[PDB]
DNA sequence: GAAGCCACATCCTCT
DNA sequence: AGAGGATGTGGCTTC
């Protein structure tokens, strides 16, 4: 069972879900134990990997990030805007197919992000399941 | 082999955790995570940990790997508090294509002393 | 007690005195120079008799079993926390890494004249 | 007062 | 001699 019957459902009724699909502020949690200067590398470089690890501040809940579909270039854009970086990852968040979606200040190394359903996933995992 | 417990997740389960327990210390039982259903040998499995006071906890050997469906974490040990009677929220995620991540809300306590008789 | 090194270290009564104010209150008086003293580098010293600085610190702390192995234990623990390090193959020799000067108000090359380090 | 945070105090294992 | 891990203890503060 990697996913949950009522996917849809879940994702527009459990409070987990829907206190974390509005522009809620996210943060790198890397090595918080080191200089900012070598987080700020350590965090871009990774990036450029496909990797990264977000946490939404306000509630606490850690996640650790992988953009790609089910190095990438819609995944993890550098152009969008000088200094920010939007990314973007599918996963099986408790049952249920989402998609990460926020920015980060190569900078401050925060900013917002949110999830929201995935149709395409959630359809094809359903199928499998039978 | 042992006690387990259901996570946020409906595809993984894991050992039972003391509620409260000193940080940097290590656990009475070996922390393990489940798979319900079948997930590749070798694959990793991670565990993060924070709240509202404490958006991501310090952990030790939080990285484990997928072996017959059971990834054994080696001493995970919690470094972080999680504040006066406030506990954690565990983030496991197991790395396959895509990432299969399964939470678990108030979990653990972390504290500097840890479970301490009246004085 | 050419100065109070204890106050300046950040002592104010609140709690026990800690280690490392304790050691700084022994530097400063001239009386100690005996069982321990600087060196005359910085602010590095040595402990010329461990078990007498470990009585003091027990005494003073009101813990009668105290010993110079357990006190050293308490040394070991400032290494990370930058406060003093050991100064690798002497005997018996540490130093204050902090920012002495600021919380003396003083140089070593001062402290060291007005205690008459010889 | 309980329950946190601190700075050790004790005890040991290893080089 | 010295480094550092494991765990208990009393002082003090905050909830």
């Amino acid at each position: 069972p990697r996913v949950v019957p009522d996917q849809r459902s879940k994702f527009e009724n459990e409070e987990f879900f829907r206190k974390l699909s509005r522009e809620c502020e996210i943060k790198y949690t890397g090595f918080r134990d080191r200089p900012h200067e070598e987080r700020q590398t350590r965090f871009q470089n990774a990036c450029r990997d496909g990797r990264s690890e977000i946490a939404f501040v306000a509630t606490g809940t850690n996640l650790s990030l992988q953009f790609f579909p089910a190095p990438s270039r819609e995944y993890v854009d550098l152009e969008r805007e000088a200094g920010k970086v939007y990314l973007k990852a599918p996963m099986i968040l408790n049952g249920v197919c989402v998609i990460w979606k926020g920015w980060i200040d190569l900078h401050r190394l925060d900013g917002m992000g949110c999830l929201e359903f995935d149709e395409e996933r959630a359809q094809q995992e359903d199928a499998l399941a039978q | 082999m042992g006690e387990l417990v259901r996570t946020d997740s409906p595809n993984f389960l894991c050992s039972v955790l003391p509620t409260h327990w000193r940080c940097n210390k290590t656990l009475p039982i070996a922390f393990k995570v489940v798979a319900k259903g079948d997930v590749p040998d070798g694959t990793l499995v991670t565990v993060m940990a924070g709240n509202d006071e404490n958006y991501s906890a310090e952990l030790r050997n939080a990285t484990a790997a997928m072996k017959n469906q059971v990834a054994r974490f080696n001493d995970l040990r919690f470094v972080g508090r999680s504040g006066r009677g406030k506990s954690f929220t565990l983030t496991i995620t197991v790395f396959t294509n895509p990432p299969q991540v399964a939470t678990y809300h108030r979990a653990i306590k972390i504290t500097v002393d840890g479970p301490r008789e009246p004085r | 007690p050419v100065i109070p090194a204890a106050a300046l270290a950040g002592y104010t009564g609140s709690g026990p005195i800690q280690l490392w104010q304790f050691l700084l209150e022994l530097l400063t008086d001239k009386s100690c120079q005996s069982f321990i003293s600087w060196t005359g580098d910085g602010w590095e010293f040595k402990l010329s008799d461990p078990d007498e600085v470990a009585r003091r610190w027990g005494k003073r702390k009101n813990k009668p079993k105290m010993n110079y192995e357990k006190l050293s234990r308490g040394l070991r623990y400032y290494y990370d926390k930058n406060i003093i390090h050991k100064t690798a193959g002497k005997r018996y020799v540490y130093r204050f890494v902090c920012d002495l000067q600021s919380l003396l108000g003083y140089t070593p090359e001062e402290l060291h004249a007005m205690l008459d380090v010889k």
